[PDB]
């Protein structure tokens, strides 16, 4: 349910 | 419960980031740790981004005026640690959802329990090797994480040793090692200068 989009800035 | 100066480890902060000469965008996060080999460096986790970076919050021109917030990172101790201990140092498939909603799992390794935020957990991945923090409890509970299975101490770790490698544009990554992981002594945290990300590597 997590996303790689929120991994970094 | 007192100290002469600093010791902001474990209390969240707010500061702005300026890339080159771009925009001063405002970030707030939590300081997680400091490295003893070079004590000008702190580890940070930002609300919103699961990744953890390493920044010289006071020796770096790029960081903005440093504000230390009165907000408290509620320790909020975890219900049961039995499951947490089963997966420290193992190899697990981390399920990730694309924005379209399609499936994509990455094979990675749960390094150990995190510091300051106890529910959150350290992790590194195979094709992407950097230090991330995820509440893996939530993951395993909802079903997006699975685990595949598996005498007198010697000098062991080589923390503080500067390293070098070979890259393409006539350049080599230059950094140093900063940590020996408790679960597997083979891997180490390494920090490469001109980069603000913490890498987890197996040095055999």
């Amino acid at each position: 349910a997590r996303t790689k989009q929120t991994a970094r800035k | 419960v007192s100290q002469p100066r600093r010791n902001i480890v474990g209390c969240r902060i707010q500061h702005g980031w300026k890339e080159g000469n771009g925009p001063v965008t405002q970030w707030k996060g939590t300081v997680l740790d400091q490295v003893p080999v070079n004590p000008s460096l702190y580890l940070i986790k930002y609300d919103g981004f699961d990744c953890v970076y390493g920044l010289e919050l006071n020796k770096d021109e790029r960081v903005s005026a440093l504000e230390v917030l009165p907000d408290r990172v509620a320790t909020s101790r975890i219900s049961d640690a039995h499951l947490a201990d089963t997966m420290i140092g193992k190899a697990v498939e981390h399920m990730f959802e694309t924005e379209d909603g399609s499936k994509d799992e990455w094979r990675g390794m749960v390094l150990a329990r995190a510091p300051v935020m106890n529910t959150w957990f350290y992790i590194t991945y195979e094709k992407d090797p950097v230090l991330y923090m995820y509440q893996l409890l939530d993951d395993y509970k909802e079903g997006d994480l699975r685990i595949m299975p598996d005498p007198g101490e010697v000098v062991d770790s080589l923390v503080g040793k500067q390293v070098e490698y070979a890259k393409e544009d006539g350049s080599k990554r230059t950094g140093m090692v900063i940590h020996q992981v408790e679960a597997k002594p083979s891997v180490y945290f390494i920090k490469f200068d001109d980069d603000f990300h913490i890498y987890v590597y197996d040095l055999v």
